[PDB]
């Protein structure tokens, strides 16, 4: 249970809502888009499918709430670009989603206190249409084309992330300006403190401490817990009394080449003439039309047909090959 | 409570829902977009933050309901272009909102009888290019 | 001792001058222009901004006729519409079927934004030049900031500096200019009280806080819709709002000689155009009789490395025989070669290494070390790059 | 993307770059100033 | 139903067991243009 | 390609030094006068050191 | 930015060649992050063009 040493945490966000930056528990880390099918591998600050007591529960969510981790609902979790996204997998920091055309990715959830937090990152989403037809619903039976997707195998293989120790979690809420002195409120936790002022200016306290004649800005505290592990996040600071000491853990949902069933453009209204071919193209989505001569000079010509179009193509003695979208090339021969 | 003397009224709308024109209590007047940051100054038919008895209450809304003004909820009020907008200020006929790229502006609310009324106006929204880059999402840290 | 010198109006290039007071040892001064400011004398014609079409509640006269009153207001428009039957929430507002009228009055005013969002129409007359100059006086860099009129004297380290007057009167600005926030445009704007609708100057006011305004927006009232209370109108859109979109690049980007345009006050900084005279009255205490200086004899010139380029691509070793320990000035007596070193230290029987820049392949140049000259023979080679990223003499 | 000459004739040219583009700009003896978005103007001078 | 501009039509409901079923079909929705002006909001008074 | 970037070494009240590593496209830089912030406040004690 | 910005002998090879023009930038005020300027994937660009 690799989740024994593993744990959750918090990070910073560039957009928590209405263009304002804050420290969000749903902070975005890495948005992977290696899959050719359109599936996005989103890395978040919180953990999904695990409870605060370290137990598997698919309906529950684990997020960081002011120094302590708290439980939330799986139904409250949402992903969106320009319109809502369909979630196709959740485990720990990772979310799998199929999103429409967008310029900014948004990931959010709802807590126990009925308060919604969401992180927005600028990301140009535009999956490369598979095939030559822009369909919405996937067919059960169709043309087999090579593509890529993230598999649902949980097995510890292939891909891996770097995890380091979370020495002492910084917390400014532990210090308070008591008139002209600084009070350190422990709240049944082991706190490591350091101050610029005289007298006691270092140590590891288990009890409430007070620093005489000092300011909150000239002090620093943080909870200790060098017993849990943390992932190498750029949104979390590096451990002070540590160089490049780090660990590594295998990650689920790897990228693998698969097969996708696409469609084919509808045949156009074809009428023959004296050494020429007339085509009435009716495309439902942007369809590519290409043609070449079957002789010495091929003279390749390509054009993206989008609207109702009539094309007149000259057919030489050698022959003319016309390719209309994902359909097999149509061969034409004149004579006489 | 300056809303003791002042009051609300009704107007006309070109789109109350599904392309049908009617007399809406949430009728759009003027949509100001002079702010370079992207903030929109929307003028509406109803009054926000004031009650029917002319008293200040931020959680309450004052709209016209068939010859007589009635009270509604602030939470029910919504602004949208292509996606929902974040409301950053409400006082009387005025609403402040940050909206994404859209072609039509929609402003609505929910009454006491649990009936929702919304007014739609054709407006080309596209926050000008503040600088030299046409970005969509605003950064937390960048060039001032 | 008064030293008069003329340097080109080029910011960022260091220029060296030889100060030779008869009977006293020569002195070398390094001068560099840090900024040139050309501030034109402005006269505000008017200011333009977004206009506000002030339209009050229409006077609907039920069972009667309303009459238009001629009002003295900018772009005042009035019209009375006969046979109107308007409708409200609870039904018809009027009793009569065709005997009702509606008075539609309107006028144009300055928008509330005019105090903040506005463009100023200035008339540039003459310009006054002023310059920031760096001087390497007595082995220390000194900053001199004065007007380039040739009258304003500034004393730094007991030395009187007189910059000016500007040689060229060229200015990136014309007789008529337009200023918006931090951008200046060379525009031939319409005169006061002659603005056209939809164009820059459709609304003209003296100052952003002014009382009286000029308005030409082509405002015409239209007949209201069946059973509707509203004031429909046909008016040309804001000329200022249209200009803000279709103005193009400002002088900061389009001006020649690499001019940098600044605002509040509007002036042109760093503009390579013409020359600039500079008078320096060096005090007598800064000089030192020649007889009290060191001499030199038998001196050889060897050039182990030379590459003719924009930078100092040449190395020269000069052998000498000095009378005593002291500082001696180094200067090239040839206008094609330039030395990087201004002054060096001598002792007796020793040598010195100097960096030099030249364009010629075969370079025969004389180097004046202290008060004695030496001939240098150099066969410089071409550089690897044809185009360079820095200017040279 | 905007560019100008640092001499007598500046000849200002402006264009909105959206896709992958290759631009060839002539650098005169006076110099060429190129501004790419919100970045500080890049100065270029001819050499040997 | 009155629908905005879309490429796929979706129709769904919720059963007694609190399970939601929805069917999606590819359909190019886009109300045609009438007249000579492409406006968004409909006017109360205009050309018939 | 994969641009492998680890956690940045933030040295509070001191100077960090770049080590020349034999790795493809290895890039290293030390930035002086940094005052970073975390959830509970400033990570460092010094203002410009 | 071109086809061949990253070159390796086999898909399972140990040593790799890399020319991506990677330069580190100074982080934002009170922010812990590694900003960088690098030419986009030549292989991803080629797959489109």
């Amino acid at each position: 249970n690799v989740y024994k040493a593993t744990r959750p945490y918090l990070a910073h966000c560039p957009d928590c809502g209405e263009g304002h930056s804050c420290h969000s528990p749903v902070a975005l880390e890495r948005i992977r888009n290696e899959a050719t099918d359109g599936t996005l591998k989103i890395q978040v600050s919180l953990q999904i499918g695990i409870k605060t007591d370290d137990s598997h529960d698919w309906t529950k969510l684990r997020y960081m709430d002011n120094h302590m981790p708290a439980d939330a609902e799986r139904a409250g979790l949402f992903v969106r670009t320009s319109a809502p996204c369909t979630i196709t997998g959740t485990m720990g920091h990772f979310i799998l989603a199929r999103c429409p055309k967008g310029e900014t990715l948004t990931v959010g959830f709802t807590d126990s206190r009925k308060i919604s937090h969401s992180c927005t990152h600028p990301f140009h989403h535009d999956p490369p249409v598979i095939g030559r037809e822009k369909f919405h619903s996937r067919p059960q039976h169709g043309k087999e084309l090579p593509c890529s997707t993230y598999v649902q195998s949980t097995a510890a293989t292939t891909e891996e992330i770097e995890v380091h120790m979370p020495p002492d979690t910084p917390d400014r809420t532990l210090m308070s300006q008591q008139s002209g002195n600084v009070k350190i409120t422990v709240n049944g936790q082991t706190v490591r403190y350091k101050c610029n002022c005289g007298g006691s200016n270092e140590g590891l306290t288990t009890t409430d401490k007070v620093i005489n004649n000092c300011k909150v800005d000239q002090c620093h505290a943080a909870v200790t817990n060098h017993k849990k592990w943390q992932y190498n996040s750029p949104l979390v600071p590096r451990n002070a009394e540590l160089g490049d000491r780090k660990g590594k853990i295998h990650i689920p949902f790897p990228l693998a080449n698969v097969t996708c069933r696409v469609p084919k453009a509808r045949n156009p209204t074809v009428t023959y003439g004296k050494n020429q071919v007339i085509m009435l193209l009716y495309p439902d989505h942007p369809t590519l039309l290409s043609y070449r001569n079957m002789g010495e000079e091929p003279n390749y010509q390509e054009e993206w047909v989008m609207h109702k179009k009539e094309v007149v193509l000259t057919v030489p003695t050698e022959g003319l090959e016309v390719t209309w979208g994902n359909n097999e090339p149509y061969k034409y021969w004149p004579q006489l | 409570n300056v809303y003791k003397a002042t009051r609300p009224y009704l107007a006309h709308c070109p789109d109350c829902g599904e392309g049908h024109s009617c007399h809406s209590p949430v009728a759009l007047e003027r949509i100001r977009n002079e702010a370079t940051d992207g903030t929109l100054k929307i003028q509406v038919s109803l009054q926000i933050g004031i009650k029917t008895d002319d008293s200040h209450d931020w959680t309450k809304l004052r709209y016209m309901d068939n010859h007589m003004p009635a009270d509604a909820e602030r939470a029910g009020l919504f602004v949208r272009t292509s996606a929902p907008c974040t409301i950053t200020g409400t006082m009387g006929h005025f609403i402040l909102a940050r909206c994404p790229k859209g072609e039509t502006l929609t402003v609505g609310f929910t009454d006491s009888r649990k009936i929702s009324h919304s007014c739609t106006h054709p407006f080309h929204h596209d926050p000008p290019v503040i600088g030299r880059e046409k970005f969509h999402s605003r950064p937390q840290h960048g060039k001032e | 001792y008064e030293h008069v010198t003329v340097i080109p109006n080029t910011v960022g290039v260091p220029y060296k001058t030889l100060v030779n007071r008869p009977g006293y040892s020569p002195m070398v001064l390094e001068m560099e222009l840090l900024s040139v400011t050309l501030e034109p004398t402005l006269s505000l014609d008017y200011i333009t901004c977004e206009y506000k079409t002030v339209i009050p509640s229409p006077y609907v006269k039920c069972c009667g006729t309303a009459e238009c009153k001629d009002k003295n207001l900018p772009d005042y428009s009035c019209k009375v519409f006969t046979g109107v039957y308007p409708f409200m929430w609870g039904g018809a507002y009027c009793f009569c079927d065709a005997e009702n009228t509606q008075l539609s009055e309107a006028h144009v005013e300055k928008s509330e934004s005019c105090k903040t969002e506005f463009a100023s129409a200035y008339r540039a007359h003459t310009a006054s030049a002023s310059a920031k100059l760096r001087v390497l006086y007595q082995g220390n860099n000194i900053t001199v900031t004065a007007y380039a009129n040739g009258d304003h004297a500034v004393t730094v380290k007991d030395a009187k500096f007189i910059v000016g007057p500007m040689s060229s009167a060229w200015t990136p600005f014309d007789n008529k200019i337009v200023v918006y926030k931090g951008d200046v445009y060379n525009m031939d704007y319409p005169p006061f009280g002659a603005g056209r609708p939809g164009q820059f100057g459709d609304i003209q006011s003296r100052t952003p806080e002014s009382k009286d305004v000029y308005a030409n927006t082509q405002l015409v009232l239209q007949r209201p819709a069946a059973g509707t209370v509203h004031v429909p109108y046909s008016q040309a859109p804001s000329g200022f709002k249209y200009w803000l979109k279709e103005r193009g690049a400002s002088l900061q980007h389009t001006a020649p000689f690499g001019c940098q345009i600044a605002t509040n006050p509007v002036r042109a900084v760093n503009c390579a155009v013409g020359n600039m005279p500079i008078s320096i009255d060096i005090p007598e205490a800064a000089f030192t009789r020649v007889v009290d200086a060191p001499s030199l004899t038998d001196m050889s010139c060897e050039v182990p490395a030379c590459t003719h380029s924009s930078d100092f691509g040449g190395v020269a070793i000069i052998k000498y025989a000095a009378s005593k320990k002291g500082k001696c000035a180094v200067h090239s007596m040839t206008n094609a070669v330039t030395i990087r070193e201004a002054e060096i230290e001598v002792e007796g029987n020793s040598q010195l290494q100097i960096s030099f820049s030249t364009a010629l392949a075969s370079a025969e140049f004389r180097v004046q070390v202290c008060s004695t000259q030496v001939h240098c023979a150099a066969e410089c080679h071409p550089p690897k790059d044809h185009i360079v990223n820095y200017p040279a003499s | 993307l905007s560019y100008r000459n640092m001499g007598e004739e500046p000849n200002y040219q402006e264009e909105w770059v959206m896709h992958k583009k290759e631009v060839v700009l002539t650098v005169p003896t006076e110099g060429l100033e190129v501004t790419w978005g919100n970045n500080e103007p890049y100065k270029y001078w001819p050499q040997m």
